[PDB]
């Protein structure tokens, strides 16, 4: 009788140690996206110093 | 003085300017519920026909 | 009951049911009277032919659209159009289903009153609602905030929608979009030699255009490109069986949207127009909209666009941020998507416009209820 | 030796001949340049239009503001501006005649640099002076000490002066005035229907916002009268002839002046900042200022400000006090009039920067020599 969002929350909940797993998640991969575009522009400025 | 003795309240608090304030304010809310009450009765007469 | 979403486009009518991801209506928003002399009696023949059978009886036809920049001019051929999508493409009666309207933003407001005029009074609903385009092609994309370009038939407008809600004074519109696209390239045509000045030719003109034309990732490389050698030349069958070729066209005819002053416009391109969309905006807020340009339009089917808005914004951008153009395959049929995505939902349920809502409220609740 | 009197505003460009009332030259600071295609040779098709012919031919030409937001950014036409002022207006050769010139509050130090070297090395002169616009307003007004809310087309800055001494930290400056005011018109108006996207259209839009705008006495109830009668509305002509009528778009425009969150600024307005202004001063000198409110600046012109003023003053400051409003019919140019009164007096022959001066402390004299 619940709402399917309330179904998606109540499966969220049966999950051990999930928002941990979702912070590691979006860590790794904006991490990784972040690290694709700061070095190679910080190695141009190395080279235009 | 007088004014003071009219309304049974005490001359040694403000007697004089808040009484203006307060009828002030009552008479332009009494303007404006007879304007709001006119509205009303219009847009129920609008309503209506 | 099961709502309606029924984009009424500048070009094109999407109408379909709520819950649906493909919308069941999609024809052309055309009214086509006769304009030589019937000799046949027996009648059948009618005096306006609407939608599909004015395009494939075109050739003895005067097309008129009734919406020209997100402006219904004519009422009565919109009329026409309501009913023909009402009750001989989908076949509803329009009072026992809501049904969901889009309208483009900075439109005259006396346009959006006749429309809840005719929508309560001609085909009188249980509800209605009319939300702006934007915003359901944001809500196509599974994603609360971003900024989105949508380029139609009559209007190409940016807005920026951060949280679920549209910033009303860094929303700007260009009236330069398919519509035109399609007059400069008939004007264009004629250098070939390709005359075409009928409205039954614009349909040809604009299928040349929908089949061949791309935009250019850099405009002058193309430029020198076509002018050397015949590579970029592609080949249209007419539909009375002339072949014509064209070269550099297909991608002159898209540049107007990049160069509105090809056809006189004095305004900027839609870039600079997102670019300054967006600085119109405050600085913190930033980081969400270059990051999620959302693309919606039938005009951004052009299989170049995210690439050169990629190249422009990233032109136009501080180097120090992320450009990323989500343009999804579906995004002509966005704005009716979204609509079917908004139209399921309960929480919508309270947002609706009831008839007695509108007569407490005369046709003036929809600048009020209706952001 | 007669001086010239030059207030080189946002708007417009005011000159004329020293001691005396009323500035020969006053002309818009817009340089035009076509931006279609020249068929017919001959006849001096010159190629960028400034001032009064920029103005007149508008409908081919491209028009550009040297002055944005008090700040010039384009130098080039500014130093046209500069040619067009001396060379065709007053018709005066520089080299014989002292030159006023007036400035913005917290103006760049480099500004005043480029400025002095160009009124040095390219128009030479005997002598010259940069005053700040309030300082003369007060001047004309005729009063040593004084608060001048100065509202041109870019800046509406805020300074107070106490006996003749400016005081330097409590100036502020509001980057809203009458282009935001045209701007936000061409906005509203489309929701009428009439489409204002050209430049050429923004002094159209400017003269309607000259001739019909007034400042609402109070904003609600001219809501209440606008939208209950239509006696407000008025009918304008456009030079193609066409007539249209505006309704609450007389005072909604300048509305923005009091309420900067209708285009989305976060500050408050005008009387905020006066009041803000007022006390950012000693407590001794406040008294003063309430009863020596002075306006200038076109964007003042609207016959409903002063009335409106004292009433915001009045609800902001105590009422303690006495509150007036310093409101003179010729406060446009009451910038030029001030230069008028300064440039000929018999003390003012010590404080002139003569050339010597120039060549000694180069074009930085004017930091050390000012205020
Ligand atoms: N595959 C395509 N390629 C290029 N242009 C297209 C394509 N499909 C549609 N268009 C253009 O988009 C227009 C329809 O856009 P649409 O999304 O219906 O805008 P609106 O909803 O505002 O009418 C058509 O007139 C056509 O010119
Ligand atoms: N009669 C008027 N009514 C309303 N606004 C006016 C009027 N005259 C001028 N303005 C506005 O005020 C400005 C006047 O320019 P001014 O203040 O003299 O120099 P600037 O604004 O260029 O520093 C113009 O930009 C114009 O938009
Ligand atoms: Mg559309
Ligand atoms: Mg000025």
């Amino acid at each position: 009788k619940l709402a399917s969002a309330d179904h998606f929350y109540l499966l969220l909940l049966a999950i051990p140690c999930y928002q941990l797993r979702i912070e590691c998640m979006l860590l790794c991969e904006g991490a990784a996206a972040v690290l694709d575009m700061v070095r190679p522009k910080a190695q141009l400025v190395l080279a235009a110093c | 003085r007088e004014l003071a003795d009219y309304l049974c309240e005490d001359a040694q608090q403000l007697s004089l300017e808040d009484t203006f304030s307060t009828m002030k304010a009552f008479r332009d809310l009494f303007l404006r519920a007879l304007k709001e009450n006119k509205d009303r009765k219009e847009q129920a007469a609008k309503a209506e026909r | 009951t099961t709502a309606l979403v029924c984009d009424n486009g500048s070009g094109l009518v999407k109408a379909g049911f709520a819950g649906d991801d493909a919308p069941r209506a999609v024809f052309p928003s055309i009214v086509g009277r006769p304009r030589h002399q019937g000799v046949m009696v027996g009648m059948g023949q009618k005096d306006s032919y609407v939608g599909d059978e004015a395009q494939s009886k075109r050739g003895i036809l005067t097309l008129k659209y009734p919406i020209e920049h997100g402006i219904i001019t004519n009422w009565d051929d919109m009329e026409k159009i309501w009913h023909h999508t009402f009750y001989n493409e989908l076949r509803v009666a329009p009072e026992e289903h809501p049904t969901l309207l889009t309208e483009a933003p900075l439109n005259p407001k006396a346009n959006r009153e006749k429309m809840t005029q005719i929508m309560f009074e001609t085909f009188n609903v249980p509800a209605m609602y009319v939300a702006i385009q934007a915003v359901l092609s944001l809500y196509a994309s599974g994603r609360t905030t971003g900024i989105v370009l949508d380029s139609g038939d009559g209007v190409t407008h940016n807005v920026p929608i951060y949280e679920g809600y549209a910033l009303p004074h860094a929303i700007m519109r260009l009236d330069l979009a398919g519509r035109d696209l399609t007059d400069y390239l008939m004007k264009i045509l004629t250098e070939r030699g390709y005359s075409f000045v009928t409205t039954a030719e614009r349909e040809i003109v604009r299928d040349i255009k929908e089949k061949l034309c791309y935009v250019a990732l850099d405009f002058e490389n193309e430029m020198a490109t076509a002018a050397s050698s015949s590579s970029l030349e592609k080949s249209y069958e007419l539909p009375d069986g002339q072949v014509i070729t064209i070269g550099n066209e297909r991608f002159r005819c898209p540049e107007t949207l990049f160069q509105p002053s090809f056809i006189g416009m004095e305004s900027a391109g839609i870039h600079e127009t997102t670019y300054n969309s967006i600085m119109k905006c405050d600085i913190d807020i930033r980081k969400d909209l270059y990051a999620n340009n959302v693309m919606s339009g039938g005009t951004t089917m052009y299989p170049g666009i995210a690439d050169r808005m990629q190249k422009e914004i990233t032109a136009l951008a501080p180097s120090t941020m992320k450009i990323k153009i989500i343009a999804p395959p579906e995004r002509k049929y966005s704005v009716w998507i979204g609509g079917s995505i908004l139209a399921s939902l309960s929480t919508f349920q309270q947002m609706w416009i009831t008839k007695q809502e509108y007569d407490e409220a005369g046709p003036s609740i929809v600048h009020r209820k209706c952001f």
